[PDB]
């Protein structure tokens, strides 16, 4: 089509135009023979709204024409994507093989029935104490990290990809690594980490840093589950998503969004958000009948710290609870910087227990929680009292809250701990404590 | 093709009949001819933003395109020039204008295309050559290379080529492509939209030694990295980006003037020329393009010089050079882009700004970095970022500081009761960071055989210990406060007021050399450690205090040592360990 | 003329079938009824010109009237002939003084001083004020605003510097260009009568905007005044000093218009622009070389709830070269003029002071009189309710050293003139408190002066 009528900012208008579909995929012609690709915002009568990928200079419209391509974006899947890394929309990154495709499907998926799915029921080591322990993750759980700009989350998902296993005879986990809109410093840290690890061998990376196109930020996550529904779906592979960093994910919509002139919701953001977010997170559990399995470790930045936000607050309807990052634990060098108080997994219950885990998890979380809670406040109200409060009977609380900080959560990212060593550990930490805190029998049986 | 004005909008032109450009063209308009940008096309009708004031004009008037996109020419006698946003030459303007005063409409060259310059041949006829491939060299200044590279796009075998005088416009080489002969001068020219192509991006993993004791212990930056100093007015940002480009460790300085004060400008131009690099013994200027875009000059070419600083920075990364670009302030090139989106009608974002303002600074701050450049020579070089913001009320949770540190990973904070409490430079050592940190770690204390890294997480230990224990002043009193904290408040007392604290306008407080920067901090953590042993044998923390005070206070004096010959406080180590045998 | 306005909408016209007009050319409206009104072209477009008019258009018949365009801007009549005379916002002659026939005729909106063309801000001006002169020094060029609040006394400070304000050669080559801006009559005339009374009007030209004067008119004046200063100062040579109040009303002027033309509100509802426009009056003030003589600038404003990081005071800060501000804890006593030294700034102190410019002993005494003040006002301020009243033999005669300082050094009153030596003079008896090894410093290469 040689009819390009209007070009204002990376919008184009195309006149004359017949058969397009809404999303559908087109290519321009530049007048110097450049290729640059797009897609259909809107579609009325016979003409279209694109917007182009690369952006919009150098065109000369009259000289220019539009193709369009009868299909939205898609993704080439194959079993030969294990160990490979793509860009946002799927094209190799790593001057390997170009990878013969099995089939080409849509990005959007579907929406998996409520009565296929099946409950999550394993228990999944991240080999991370406050995770594994406090907070279990379990196998199809969507259970994401929410930290701050600075903050070593980065650290955090490189280590859970490493370590992730799950107890049973396999397989390994296949991980499927989605990077959205990060630099090339956080990128380039993961890819290096992957190959020096062999981790890669175990992975699909799906790479869209910072400076990429804001609609290829947009496509990175549909790509990404799109790969993992396929190897766990199709091929019955446990598949584990790592998505970092989700809030860029979102500032990627607002601008297309005020690009397509809508009109913004609660906090600057659209109405259709929620949707969205569900959208990508509820990719994602056991089905019925199915051998594969997606589990999600959705990774956001708060922005300003505020839980409220409705980025942090709409995953939070979503997914099955959250593990925080704090400033207060970062900055006194504690790594992982777990915040337990405010963490949360919803799935832990039937998750854990003898035969999952030890007949004795439920037991040291809750009090290990509770102790913690008194800790916490002990330090709190050294402000004004400072000292003398505390001088025999709740003392322990105070040195116990510190010690749990420096020891337990406190493990280094590159440790990795088995749920022996974590719920050992927890004991010969409680032990601090005084029997006449409550454990049972068993209180003399792990002692 | 002559175009027409059908409308004139503040910075904003419209014109009929201009379907033969293109979007991005770079057009003259109006009778006065003053420069333009297309940014949209409906039909025939281009909108145009306009980089000069548009009062006078009116439709019906005519708009030439000049059928390229905003550009640098790029090549000898760029180094050492003042440009403006769209780089005409400032004091060649002066000259061909007959005025102290910036005139619409003027047109330029950027370089000078009559000065002849001596061309070094370095590759011999009959060489494969593609893009970024030297050719030869020119010494443009006494310790500054200008490299000759082949230009993006070009490919194929030097046919003629040899040493002798010319000028940028001369064909000094001759190329056979695939296309047929093709012709290369010293000078080649780029869209400054566009970061210039290179093979691959590398990992930021060696320090800046800026000298600056605060940045380089605590906050240190990597060349290739990226460094914010956002704060209020009255800061002393200024009184800082001055040091950073006198002393980092780099081969030249870009220091774009973004929207801020003409009369810092000329400060600039003034004290760079005397601010001679001991041992290379020549002026600072010498190493240094200035880009200026003054405050109450058109807010539509803010975004103009911001582009055209990174890409001459880019230029002489391809070259092999480390670079330093200081943008000054990032504030006012947001506040451009602000005000053409309202013209645009566009959706807000944030506090008024677009909503693709994030992808801007990324774009941006994404064409900073380390590189292996183009070449089959594969040199590698680096450009590195520092950028200083200006948020309203020296508020950092502002759009514009928040979408730039979530690019960067160095924060320089200016507080306002540092600089108003006499604490240069005014740095927030609680709020501050450098995700380099730990890497740079790795490097040092592996380049010293030391354990340096160990020292820097004791230091701002103290200083965080400190902050706790101030806000616990702030209860009971000073006059209550146990023997072995007392100590804590009085080794943060010397980190502040000795380390921390720096002098701009000092003969020797200026910089501090890496090793310098070593022995102090050793001197100051032997000191709070070995008092520490006083404590815990049985004497009071008030008899160690009494007990030196002219000896203890050496080390008050001691940021302002020279160094005749190397040595020079490696000296008081020893004499520590002699009153903890004493008192 | 055209008598085809389409449109009038509150105070804006749409006129079409035109056709020449150009953005920002000067209109006159000549009403049904004789009555002639100026306004600009906001917008144009095809045959279209969408103009404003200064008085609004309160009265007027569309198919009646007719519009005239000028064939230029906004425009001030400039000659040598100005100084002693008062005009209005516009440069309208206000004193029913000669009538004006002017030299040329100049775009209040100048040009931008070429970066390489303009000189450094250098050589001091003898104001007469203390706290100024010797703590935070005008040099000549320098923008240094004063920041204030309302019911502080800086109205009568601004004529004082008015009075006072001359350059160590002659106060022949030193003129002042008066500015008020949005103020009331009363003010107007306390200006009026000062000026008139003192002769010093003579040495000065006014430029007088009153609060229910149109806004449009607000915002033109600080622009005709700065047209004349620049005129002045490089066609003519001389060192002009220019005091404009207030940049408060100035701000509320902008943000009424803005409002009126419909804009999207920036920072606490005014306009994202606040910055930039500040920023091209004030840095119309410099020097450049070559050419001798130079142009001041001291806008004042009054803080709204005395706040710091008001978009006002705040883009202020961001623009000029430091600030002088006054507290209301000073201004509760005599204390005239109540400057607070702590947050006040001069960031070309330097380039005013020395052997030649002021004295041998400028630089050395401002940072000892700042210094020691900084342990004093805290001192005084140290209540007997934390407590206590147990401060020892060093702050017995450092918050007697604060106590004194504002009492009778920065309390001079706002008629008293103290050449730069009396101020000096005054230092030196004043600090004659403490015993000299509490001075630091220097010594020996000193260690007296003077002494």
């Amino acid at each position: 089509y040689r009819t390009i009528k209007e070009v204002v900012g990376p919008l184009m208008a195309v006149e004359k135009v017949s058969g397009v579909k809404y999303e559908e995929l087109i290519e321009v012609r530049m007048q110097n023979g450049e290729i640059r690709r797009g897609q259909v915002l809107e579609v009325q009568e016979d003409k279209a709204m694109v917007q182009i990928f690369e952006g919009t200079s150098g065109i000369n419209l009259k000289n220019s024409s539009v193709r369009f391509l009868g299909h939205p974006l898609q993704l080439g899947v194959s079993e030969d994507m294990i160990g490979r890394v793509f860009d946002g929309l799927g094209r190799p990154k790593d001057n390997g093989p170009e990878i013969l495709p099995e089939k080409y499907l849509d990005i959007n998926g579907e929406v998996i029935n409520p009565i296929a799915r099946d409950y999550p029921d394993e228990f999944i080591q991240t080999g991370i104490s406050a995770i594994d322990h406090l907070n279990t993750l379990v196998r199809g759980q969507k259970l994401p990290v929410f930290s701050g700009s600075g903050l070593p989350h980065k650290e955090l998902a490189a280590q859970i990809a490493r370590q992730a296993t799950v107890l049973d005879s396999s397989d390994d986990f296949a991980v499927v690594f989605a990077a959205i809109g990060i630099t090339f410093e956080e990128a380039e840290f993961f890819m290096e980490d992957f190959r020096q690890t062999g981790a890669i061998d175990r992975s699909v990376m799906f790479m869209n840093l910072a400076n990429d196109p804001a609609i290829e930020r947009i496509a990175t996550p549909r790509m990404a589950l799109t790969a993992a529904e396929y190897l766990a779906y199709e091929k019955g592979m446990h598949v584990l998503v790592i998505m970092t960093d989700m809030t860029n994910y979102a500032e990627a919509l607002r601008e297309i969004s005020a690009a397509r002139r809508e009109v913004p919701g609660r906090r600057g953001y659209p109405g259709y958000l929620y949707t969205n977010l569900a959208t990508l997170f509820e990719r994602a559990g056991r089905i019925r009948g199915l051998k594969g399995s997606v589990t999600q470790i959705p990774i956001l930045t708060m922005p300003e710290d505020d839980k409220t936000h409705p980025i942090p607050d709409l995953t939070g309807y979503i997914t099955e609870g959250q593990i925080i990052l704090t400033r207060e634990l970062y900055k006194s060098g504690i790594q992982p910087p777990i915040d337990v108080l405010p963490s949360l997994s919803r799935l832990k219950d039937k998750g854990t227990g003898a035969g999952k885990t030890r007949e004795d998890h439920a037991a040291t979380m809750n009090q290990l929680f509770a102790a913690y809670a008194q800790g916490k406040q002990a330090k709190e109200l050294a402000v004004v009292l400072g000292e003398s409060a505390l001088s025999d009977i709740d003392k322990i609380y105070a040195k116990f809250a510190e010690r749990f900080e420096n020891e337990y959560v406190n493990q280094g990212f590159y440790t990795n701990r088995t749920i022996t060593e974590t719920l050992d550990l927890g004991w010969e930490l409680l032990a601090m404590l005084p029997r006449t805190e409550l454990r049972i029998k068993d209180d003399l049986l792990d002692k | 093709q002559i175009g027409k004005i059908i409308k004139v909008s503040g910075p904003l032109v419209m014109a009929e009949n201009m379907s033969e450009a293109s979007i991005q063209d770079m057009c003259l308009v109006g009778d006065l001819g003053v420069i333009g940008e297309i940014i949209e096309m409906r039909q025939d009708v281009a909108s145009i933003q306009v980089y000069e004031e548009t009062s006078g004009i009116g439709p019906g008037e005519p708009v030439r395109s000049t059928g390229e996109a905003l550009s640098v020419e790029l090549g000898p006698g760029i180094i050492s020039q003042m440009f403006d946003g769209i780089q005409r030459p400032l004091d060649t303007f002066m000259e061909v204008t007959q005025s102290n005063f910036l005139g619409r409409g003027v047109q330029l060259p950027a370089l000078d295309h009559e000065k002849q310059w001596w061309f070094e041949a370095t590759i011999e006829e009959g060489t494969e050559v593609s893009a970024g491939d030297i050719i030869g060299y020119v010494d443009e200044t006494k310790i500054i290379q200008h490299k000759i590279m082949v230009p993006n796009g070009i490919k194929g075998t030097v046919q003629k080529i040899e040493s002798g005088s010319f000028t940028i416009d001369d064909p000094i080489c001759v190329i056979e492509t695939e296309q047929g002969l093709k012709e290369l001068t010293m000078m080649q020219k780029w869209p400054v939209r566009r970061g210039r192509p290179i093979k691959q991006k590398l990992n930021p993993d060696v320090p800046m030694i800026t000298g600056q004791r605060v940045i380089d212990t605590f906050f240190p930056v990597t060349k290739g990295g990226a460094a914010a100093v956002p704060g209020p007015f009255g800061a002393g940002k200024t009184v800082v980006q001055h040091q950073i480009a006198k002393w980092s460790d780099v081969d030249l300085v870009v220091y774009v003037g973004c929207g801020e004060r003409g009369n810092e400008m000329t400060d600039v131009v003034n004290e760079f020329p005397e601010l001679i690099d001991p041992n290379t013994g020549e002026s600072l200027m010498e190493r240094t393009v200035l880009i200026a875009n003054t405050s109450n000059m058109p807010v539509a070419a803010r975004e103009a010089s911001i582009y055209t600083g990174i890409t001459i920075a880019e230029y002489f990364r391809d070259m092999g050079y480390d670079v330093a670009i200081m943008a000054d302030s990032t504030s006012r090139w947001a506040e451009a882009l602000r005000e053409m989106s309202g013209r645009l009608e566009e959706m807000p974002g944030d506090e008024g700004y677009p909503a693709y303002l994030g992808s801007r600074l990324a774009e941006y701050y994404e064409r900073s970095g380390r590189v292996i450049a183009l070449g089959s020579d594969q040199r590698e070089g680096s450009i590195t970022a520092i950028s200083a913001v200006s948020p309203s009320g020296g508020d950092i949770s502002e759009p514009v500081t928040q979408n730039t540190l979530r690019v960067v990973k160095v924060f320089w904070g200016l507080d306002s009761s540092l600089a108003q409490k006499r604490h240069f430079p005014s740095i927030n050592w609680i709020q501050s960071y450098s995700l380099y940190s730990t890497e740079v770690g790795r490097y040092m204390d592996q380049i010293l055989q030391q354990d340096w890294s160990d020292m820097v997480t004791e230091g701002m230990r103290i200083l965080q210990e400190e902050e706790q224990l101030n806000e616990i002043v702030r209860l009971v009193g000073i006059d209550s406060l146990s023997d072995n904290d007392r100590l804590t408040l009085e080794v943060a007392k010397s980190i502040r007021e000795d380390y921390l604290q720096q002098n701009a306008f000092d003969d020797v407080d200026t910089f501090t050399s890496r090793e310098k920067q070593f022995n102090m901090l050793k001197v100051i953590l032997t000191f709070g450690k070995e008092a520490r042993k006083a404590l815990s044998l049985g004497a009071y923390f008030n008899e160690i205090m009494e007990g030196t005070v002219a000896v203890r206070e050496r080390i008050s004096r001691s940021k302002y040592i020279p160094e005749e010959e190397l040595a020079k406080i490696s000296s008081i180590n020893e004499e520590i360990k002699e009153t903890i045998q004493l008192i």
